[PDB]
C-alpha cells in the first residue's frame, strides 16, 4: 500500500 | 474462518472495493489475539481509513449544508437531523476502531516502529471525534487525541531515523492536528518544518526499501507549511 | 412523513454520497403510488443505478479472479461472487417491481413510458449478466422486449436528438452487442442512432454528449 | 443530473 493509505495521512 | 482465510477474504473484499466487508474480516483476525504482521496491519488500517473516511466526508456535506441554510427551519432541521445519523455512524466507527486499539494493537506492539504506528492511529481516531463533537465533551476528546500523538512522538524521536516514513507521517498528522483541531498555527508549522529538516540533514539513513515514501512524505510536510504560511 | 420531506431527504443522501438512503427515499415516494415528476422521476434512476452499479463493479473484480486461479482460494472467490450476486438480484427485482407495479402503469406520456420500459430493459440486462442458469433465456427476453417496446415507441413519438431515444439507443445496441452477442446489429442500431440525430440538427449537451457515446463503442467495436 | 446518471448509461 501507498504512503495516502498505510499511514491515513490527512490533508 | 481460519485467521489465513480471513485475510484472503479482506484481500478479495479490497478489490472488489467493500470496505466494510474488509473492515470486518481485519477485525476478527486482530480479536483473535495474535500481533498483526505489517501486512496485515496495512490492510485493518486501509479498510478502517475508507469506511471512516466515506462518512467524515458525507459529514462535512451535510454540516455544510445546515450551516449555509439561513432557515427555513424544517430543512435545517432536516439536515440537522440527518447530520446527526451520519456522526452516530461515524462515532460508532472511531470506537470499535479505538477499543481494538486499546485491547489488542497497542498491547501487542513489541517493536517501536508498531507501537508509534498505533498510538497515530488512536490520535488519528480521537481527532476524527474531535471534529465532530462539543463542547461539554470536546475538551477530553481533543485531550486524548493529544496525548496518544504525543508519546507517539517521543518514542519515534528516540527511536526511529527521520526519514523513516512512520515517523514522518505522525509528523504530518501531529502538525494537522496543531492547525486545524488545537487552532495553534505556529506550533504546526514549526513541528512541520523540524521533522522537514531533520530528514533534510540525515538522507543517508534513507535505504532503497522505502526512500520513495520518505520524499513523498516531506513534499507533503513542505505543502503543509508553504499553506499555512502564504 | 410526506413526498415532499422524502424528495427533499433523498436530494440530502444524494449530495452525501449516500446511494442506499437516496433510494430508499425515493422507493417510498414511489410506493405513495402517485406517478412520478420527472425530477422525481430522475432521482430514483440516479439513486439505483449507484446501487447496482457498486455490485455490479464487484461482481466483475470477483469473478475474473475467480476465473484465473488455478486452490480452495477459488471456492472462496466462487462464494464471495455469489453473494455479491444474491445482493445484485435483489437490487434488480425491488427496481423491475417498482416499474410493474407503479411506475409503467402510471405512466402518461411517451416519453415517461419509454424512460421506464428503457429502464426494465436495463434492469433485465443486469439479471441476464450473472444469470448464465437455464434461466438466462427468459431473463435475456425479457430484457429484449421491453427495449424492443421502448424503441418502438421512441421512434413514433420522438425525435432523433431526444436524449432519452439517443439513450436506449446507446443501451439496446450494448445489449445485442454484449448480451446476444450480435455485434452486427449493435453496430447498425448504434450508427443510424447517430446518422439520424446528425441529420436532424435541439434545444444540446445531454443529446450530444450521448451521441459521443455512440461514435466511441462504433469506434471501439470496429477496430 | 448529467445524461451518465439520469440514463444510466452502460458504456
Amino acid at each position: 500500500q501507498g504512503x495516502l493509505d498505510l499511514l491515513d495521512l490527512a490533508s | 474462518m481460519d485467521k489465513n482465510e480471513l485475510v484472503q477474504k479482506a484481500k478479495l473484499a479490497e478489490q472488489a472495493e467493500r470496505y466494510d466487508d474488509m473492515a470486518a474480516c481485519m477485525k476478527s483476525v486482530t480479536e483473535q489475539g495474535a500481533e498483526l504482521s505489517n501486512e496485515e496491519r496495512n490492510l485493518l488500517s486501509v479498510a478502517y481509513k475508507n469506511v471512516v473516511g466515506a462518512r467524515r466526508s458525507s459529514w462535512r456535506v451535510v454540516s455544510s449544508i445546515e450551516q449555509k441554510t439561513e432557515g427555513a427551519e424544517k430543512k435545517q432541521q432536516m439536515a440537522r437531523e440527518y447530520r446527526e445519523k451520519i456522526e452516530t455512524e461515524l462515532r460508532d466507527i472511531c470506537n470499535d476502531v479505538l477499543s481494538l486499539l486499546e485491547k489488542f494493537l497497542i498491547p501487542n506492539a513489541s517493536q517501536a516502529e508498531s507501537k508509534v504506528f498505533y498510538l497515530k492511529m488512536k490520535g488519528d481516531y480521537y481527532r476524527y471525534l474531535a471534529e465532530v463533537a462539543a463542547g461539554d465533551d470536546k475538551k477530553g476528546i481533543v485531550d486524548q487525541s493529544q496525548q496518544a500523538y504525543q508519546e507517539a512522538f517521543e518514542i519515534s524521536k528516540k527511536e526511529m531515523q527521520p526519514t523513516h516514513p512512520i515517523r514522518l507521517g505522525l509528523a504530518l498528522n501531529f502538525s494537522v492536528f496543531y492547525y486545524e483541531i488545537l487552532n495553534s498555527p505556529e506550533k504546526a508549522c514549526s513541528l512541520a518544518k523540524t521533522a522537514f529538516d531533520e530528514a533534510i540533514a540525515e538522507l543517508d539513513t534513507l535505504s532503497e526499501e522505502s526512500y520513495k515514501d520518505s520524499t513523498l512524505i516531506m513534499q507533503l510536510l513542505r505543502d503543509n507549511l508553504t499553506l499555512w504560511t502564504s
